[PDB]
């Protein structure tokens, strides 16, 4: 499912900015 | 139409001439970190004189400087001294010494919307709509002065005693009549005109939004990769898959939002905020019982009391060290 591939991913915790 | 007018008046005089100097750092008590960000930490502190709690952010100038943020940080202080708006956190005092820069704002006790979102999964759409609308009048507000936020994400949105939002971290908003070209922002949040190097304008904050009320009813963003590469060459694409829980009115609103071409764009166009505000999804919204703060929330936050933190992640703690020689005196005069 999406919800269980974005939970697996790298990027679920706080999201830093880029700049 | 006749507020916002007087809504610029008293912006545009804090604007020439802004405030200076209004408190100095012995006069709090330091107590807990309540985050970090990319470029600063905030603090939460108490005030001698008065007992009140407030949260100071705290930038070291040579990180700043290194960061290549000494426009950006001057726009945010600059900008948040002159607004005034229910959903904008309050700036209550600044001040600087010969290492770092500080902004002491309004403690929100609430957290993050970052962590309730985490924590719950998702919104239902009545929720996520209740917290739409206050960010649909705070974009009506902040482009009405010619301002763009540029960084809408639920870690930059807090949840107060009520159950509303504070708009926080004016790090990337910058005052502007025409055109703009930094690249800067979360890669999730990023419109595609940011990411193609076309130039950009107030419309990047409205396709934000749609980013936000995604990620807020399907607890996920619409476009995420383990590395931001493959997270632009999603954006550009303009591909959206919705849930299947999504209602129609929800889906339609998002496919306007999430609109890659510039004209076609919901708050870009001939109508601006009205195409969004009159849009179905929001039919049951009282736009006016919204900024009056008149309706019930549908979550409200526990408190123990002021000075409680418990809503917020535990960081590790850091001296504020100042150095006896003072950094970076002419790129901060302003400040
Ligand atoms: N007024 C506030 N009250 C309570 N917490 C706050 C306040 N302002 C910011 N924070 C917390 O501090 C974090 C970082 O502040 P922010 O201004 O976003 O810094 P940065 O520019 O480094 O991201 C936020 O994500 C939030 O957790
Ligand atoms: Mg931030
Ligand atoms: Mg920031």
């Amino acid at each position: 499912t999406t919800y269980a591939d974005f939970i697996a991913s790298g990027r679920t915790g706080r999201r830093n900015a880029i700049h | 139409k006749e507020f916002l007018a007087k809504a610029k008046e008293d912006f545009l005089k804090k604007w020439e001439t802004p405030s200076q100097n209004t408190a100095q750092l012995d006069q709090f008590d330091r107590i807990k970190t309540l985050g970090t960000g990319s470029f600063g930490r905030v603090m939460l502190v108490k005030h001698k004189e008065s007992g009140n709690h407030y949260a100071m952010k705290i930038l070291d100038k040579q990180k700043v400087v290194k960061l290549k943020q000494i426009e950006h940080t001057l726009n945010e202080k600059r900008i948040l001294q002159a607004v005034n708006f229910p959903f904008l956190v309050k700036l209550e005092f600044s001040f600087k010494d010969n290492s770092n820069l500080y902004m002491v704002m309004e403690y929100v006790a609430g957290g993050e919307m970052f962590s309730h979102l985490r924590r719950i999964g998702r919104f239902s759409e009545p929720h996520a709509r209740f917290y739409a609308a206050q960010i649909v009048l705070t974009f009506e507000y902040l482009h009405s002065l010619d301002l763009i936020y540029r960084d809408l994400k639920p870690e930059n949105l807090l949840i107060d005693q009520q159950g509303y939002i504070q708009v926080t971290d004016f790090g990337f908003a910058k005052r502007v009549k025409g055109r703009t070209w930094t690249l800067c922002g979360t890669p999730e949040y990023l419109a595609p005109e940011i990411i193609l190097s076309k130039g950009y304008n107030k419309a990047v904050d409205w396709w934000a939004l749609g980013v936000l009320i995604y990620e807020m009813a399907a607890g996920y963003p619409p476009f995420f990769a383990d590395q931001p590469i493959q997270i632009y060459e999603k954006i550009v694409s303009g591909k959206v898959r919705f849930p299947s829980h999504f209602s129609s009115d929800l889906k339609d609103l998002l496919r306007n939002l999430l609109q890659v071409d510039l004209t076609k764009r919901f708050g870009n166009l001939k109508n601006g905020v009205n195409d969004i505000k009159n849009h179905k999804w929001f039919a049951t919204t009282d736009w006016i019982a919204i900024y009056q703060r008149k309706v019930e929330a549908p979550f409200i936050p526990k408190f123990k009391g002021p000075g409680d933190t418990s809503n917020f992640d535990d960081y590790e703690e850091e001296e504020i060290r100042v150095s006896i020689n003072e950094k970076c005196g002419k790129e901060f005069t302003e400040f």
